[PDB]
Protein backbone atom coordinates (compact mmCIF):
# COMPACT_ATOMS: atom_id res chain seq x y z
CA UNK A 1 0.00 0.00 0.00
CA UNK A 2 3.49 2.00 -0.01
CA UNK A 3 3.29 5.12 -1.92
CA UNK A 4 4.74 4.61 -4.85
CA UNK A 5 4.75 3.35 -8.95
CA UNK A 6 4.18 0.37 -9.26
CA UNK A 7 4.62 -2.04 -12.13
CA UNK A 8 0.96 -3.44 -13.35
CA UNK A 9 1.85 -7.38 -14.41
CA UNK A 10 -0.03 -10.53 -15.91
CA UNK A 11 -0.24 -13.80 -15.49
CA UNK A 12 5.34 -16.46 -18.66
CA UNK A 13 4.57 -13.08 -16.96
CA UNK A 14 4.10 -10.12 -19.19
CA UNK A 15 4.15 -5.83 -17.78
CA UNK A 16 0.82 -4.67 -19.04
CA UNK A 17 1.45 -1.24 -17.37
CA UNK A 18 1.80 0.87 -14.70
CA UNK A 19 0.65 2.92 -11.49
CA UNK A 20 0.83 5.41 -8.89
CA UNK A 21 0.07 4.29 -5.35
CA UNK A 22 -1.24 7.48 -3.28
CA UNK A 23 -3.10 7.69 -0.03
CA UNK A 24 -4.19 4.00 -0.37
CA UNK A 25 -5.75 4.16 -3.62
CA UNK A 26 -4.19 2.87 -6.92
CA UNK A 27 -4.23 4.53 -9.75
CA UNK A 28 -3.81 3.46 -13.81
CA UNK A 29 -5.21 4.31 -17.09
CA UNK A 30 -8.29 2.45 -17.81
CA UNK A 31 -7.37 0.77 -21.02
CA UNK A 32 -4.10 -1.02 -18.92
CA UNK A 33 -6.36 -3.38 -16.37
CA UNK A 34 -10.24 -2.82 -18.20
CA UNK A 35 -11.50 -2.30 -14.88
CA UNK A 36 -10.15 -5.73 -13.19
CA UNK A 37 -9.39 -6.75 -9.82
CA UNK A 38 -5.34 -6.37 -9.01
CA UNK A 39 -3.54 -8.47 -7.16
CA UNK A 40 -1.38 -7.11 -4.73
CA UNK A 41 0.97 -10.04 -2.25
CA UNK A 42 -1.30 -11.79 -0.53
CA UNK A 43 -3.96 -8.52 -0.62
CA UNK A 44 -6.72 -7.53 -3.36
CA UNK A 45 -7.42 -4.18 -5.20
CA UNK A 46 -10.99 -3.49 -6.39
CA UNK A 47 -11.88 -1.28 -8.84
CA UNK A 48 -13.35 2.12 -6.99
CA UNK A 49 -14.02 4.69 -10.01
CA UNK A 50 -13.49 4.49 -13.39
CA UNK A 51 -14.41 6.11 -16.91
CA UNK A 52 -13.63 5.46 -20.56
CA UNK A 53 -13.56 8.78 -22.28
CA UNK A 54 -10.86 9.95 -19.81
CA UNK A 55 -9.02 6.44 -19.96
CA UNK A 56 -8.58 6.19 -16.22
CA UNK A 57 -9.60 4.10 -13.10
CA UNK A 58 -8.85 4.19 -9.62
CA UNK A 59 -8.88 1.18 -6.95
CA UNK A 60 -9.99 1.22 -3.33
CA UNK A 61 -10.73 4.90 -3.60
CA UNK A 62 -11.74 7.49 -5.35
CA UNK A 63 -9.05 9.26 -7.70
CA UNK A 64 -6.46 11.27 -5.23
CA UNK A 65 -3.95 13.43 -7.86
CA UNK A 66 -4.81 16.79 -8.67
CA UNK A 67 -1.99 18.76 -9.07
CA UNK A 68 -1.80 20.32 -12.85
CA UNK A 69 0.83 21.14 -15.47
CA UNK A 70 1.31 25.18 -15.22
CA UNK A 71 2.13 25.64 -18.89
CA UNK A 72 5.64 26.78 -18.83
CA UNK A 73 7.73 24.17 -16.88
CA UNK A 74 9.34 21.89 -18.07
CA UNK A 75 8.40 18.17 -16.43
CA UNK A 76 9.69 14.66 -16.08
CA UNK A 77 8.08 11.24 -17.08
CA UNK A 78 8.74 8.59 -14.51
CA UNK A 79 8.60 5.94 -16.85
CA UNK A 80 8.75 2.23 -15.76
CA UNK A 81 9.38 0.31 -18.69
CA UNK A 82 9.18 -2.91 -18.63
CA UNK A 83 12.70 -5.02 -17.99
CA UNK A 84 13.88 -1.95 -16.48
CA UNK A 85 14.53 0.16 -13.28
CA UNK A 86 12.70 3.36 -13.05
CA UNK A 87 13.88 6.38 -14.64
CA UNK A 88 13.18 10.25 -15.03
CA UNK A 89 13.12 11.90 -18.44
CA UNK A 90 12.82 15.63 -18.50
CA UNK A 91 10.87 17.52 -21.34
CA UNK A 92 8.84 20.71 -22.00
CA UNK A 93 5.24 19.43 -22.83
CA UNK A 94 3.40 20.34 -26.06
CA UNK A 95 -0.43 20.81 -26.42
CA UNK A 96 -3.42 19.07 -27.36
CA UNK A 97 -5.91 22.27 -28.50
CA UNK A 98 -9.23 21.02 -28.20
CA UNK A 99 -12.97 22.47 -27.95
CA UNK A 100 -13.14 21.92 -23.92
CA UNK A 101 -9.71 23.30 -23.26
CA UNK A 102 -5.78 22.35 -23.58
CA UNK A 103 -4.17 19.84 -22.34
CA UNK A 104 -0.64 19.51 -22.07
CA UNK A 105 0.92 16.45 -24.10
CA UNK A 106 4.76 15.06 -24.07
CA UNK A 107 5.63 13.61 -26.95
CA UNK A 108 7.86 10.85 -25.73
CA UNK A 109 7.46 7.09 -27.42
CA UNK A 110 8.08 4.57 -24.98
CA UNK A 111 7.32 1.21 -24.96
CA UNK A 112 3.19 0.04 -24.57
CA UNK A 113 3.89 -1.27 -21.18
CA UNK A 114 4.71 1.87 -19.91
CA UNK A 115 1.57 3.42 -19.70
CA UNK A 116 0.04 4.52 -16.30
CA UNK A 117 3.39 6.24 -15.66
CA UNK A 118 3.19 9.47 -13.87
CA UNK A 119 4.25 12.71 -15.12
CA UNK A 120 5.82 15.21 -12.57
CA UNK A 121 6.05 18.83 -11.79
CA UNK A 122 8.65 19.91 -10.05
CA UNK A 123 7.52 19.21 -6.63
CA UNK A 124 7.49 16.09 -7.94
CA UNK A 125 3.37 15.97 -7.52
CA UNK A 126 1.94 13.77 -10.39
CA UNK A 127 0.46 15.97 -12.85
CA UNK A 128 -1.32 13.23 -15.06
CA UNK A 129 -0.64 9.55 -16.23
CA UNK A 130 1.30 8.72 -19.74
CA UNK A 131 0.00 6.35 -22.29
CA UNK A 132 -3.40 7.77 -24.26
CA UNK A 133 -2.33 10.23 -26.73
CA UNK A 134 -2.48 10.84 -30.72
CA UNK A 135 0.56 10.07 -33.48
CA UNK A 136 1.44 12.41 -35.89
CA UNK A 137 6.06 9.68 -34.30
CA UNK A 138 3.77 9.06 -30.85
CA UNK A 139 2.39 12.21 -28.64
CA UNK A 140 1.08 11.33 -24.88
CA UNK A 141 -1.79 13.85 -23.72
CA UNK A 142 -0.99 14.38 -19.73
CA UNK A 143 -3.96 12.03 -19.05
CA UNK A 144 -5.43 13.83 -14.65
CA UNK A 145 -8.29 13.02 -12.90
CA UNK A 146 -11.05 14.87 -10.74
CA UNK A 147 -10.30 15.05 -6.94
CA UNK B 1 -5.81 -14.26 -15.42
CA UNK B 2 -3.58 -12.77 -12.63
CA UNK B 3 -3.07 -9.24 -12.93
CA UNK B 4 -0.85 -8.12 -9.53
CA UNK B 5 1.17 -4.92 -9.06
CA UNK B 6 4.77 -4.82 -8.07
CA UNK B 7 6.32 -1.43 -6.84
CA UNK B 8 9.23 -0.01 -8.58
CA UNK B 9 10.52 3.17 -7.05
CA UNK B 10 9.20 6.41 -5.01
CA UNK B 11 8.15 9.19 -7.28
CA UNK B 12 10.44 11.65 -6.98
CA UNK B 13 11.61 14.63 -9.10
CA UNK B 14 15.39 13.87 -10.03
CA UNK B 15 18.08 16.63 -11.02
CA UNK B 16 19.98 14.01 -13.06
CA UNK B 17 17.76 13.45 -15.95
CA UNK B 18 17.92 12.74 -19.29
CA UNK B 19 16.00 15.46 -21.02
CA UNK B 20 14.45 14.81 -24.64
CA UNK B 21 11.35 15.63 -26.65
CA UNK B 22 10.00 18.32 -28.57
CA UNK B 23 6.68 20.41 -27.81
CA UNK B 24 4.08 20.02 -30.35
CA UNK B 25 1.11 22.29 -30.62
CA UNK B 26 -1.61 20.03 -31.99
CA UNK B 27 -5.41 20.51 -32.67
CA UNK B 28 -6.98 17.41 -31.80
CA UNK B 29 -10.42 15.42 -30.84
CA UNK B 30 -11.26 13.07 -28.06
CA UNK B 31 -14.59 10.87 -28.65
CA UNK B 32 -16.77 8.30 -26.72
CA UNK B 33 -14.10 5.67 -26.25
CA UNK B 34 -11.42 8.02 -25.14
CA UNK B 35 -9.59 7.96 -28.61
CA UNK B 36 -7.75 11.65 -29.55
CA UNK B 37 -7.71 12.43 -33.44
CA UNK B 38 -6.08 15.06 -35.75
CA UNK B 39 -7.99 17.53 -36.53
CA UNK B 40 -7.97 20.01 -39.46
Amino acid sequence: TTDGVYRVMTRGSTQVGVGVMQEGVFHTMWHVTKGAALRSGEGRLDPYWGDVKQDLVSYCGPWKLDAAWDGLSEVQLLAVPPGERAKNIQTLPGIFKTKDGDIGAVALDYPAGTSGSPILDKSGRVIGLYGNGVVISYVSAITQGKR
Amino acid sequence: VDMYIERAGDITWEKDAEVTGNSPRLDVALDESGDFSLVE
